[PDB]
């Protein structure tokens, strides 16, 4: 086929690793980032939940 | 003037009219921290499959 054939398809090629060159770089730092500062969708380390504890009153006034 | 009161009276729950104000903040609690970004928005395919290595999907 014309060189047309393989032009093209390296210039498809080409751009669709292009784009995941630069995302695999981007998520190296978007994980070191969000691990390290934590305010992140993901990395949510796990804490006591709030829910457990009672609020009513109980023998001693002062707690 | 005085009636003993009968058995479990003095157990029950009452209710006084004190005009003091509520405490706000009866644990003088800080300010809560805020919550982390919440997680929304829609989910679409991932961007070039895995995009691990060799494997295109």
């Amino acid at each position: 086929d014309g060189p047309e054939k393989n032009y093209e398809k390296t210039m498809a090629i080409l751009q669709i690793e292009a784009e995941k060159a630069e995302l695999r770089l981007k998520e190296l730092e978007v994980r070191r980032l969000m691990r390290a500062r934590g305010d992140g969708p993901w990395y949510q380390y796990p804490t006591i939940d709030k829910a457990l504890i009672d609020h009513s009153p109980k023998t001693t006034p002062d707690n | 003037g005085w009636v003993r009161p009968d058995l479990g009276e003095l157990s029950k729950v009452t209710k006084v009219k004190t005009d003091r104000p509520l405490p706000e903040n009866p644990y003088h609690s800080r300010a809560r921290p805020e919550p982390n970004p919440e997680a929304e928005g829609d989910l679409k395919p991932a961007k070039h499959g895995s995009r691990l290595f060799f494997w295109t999907m």
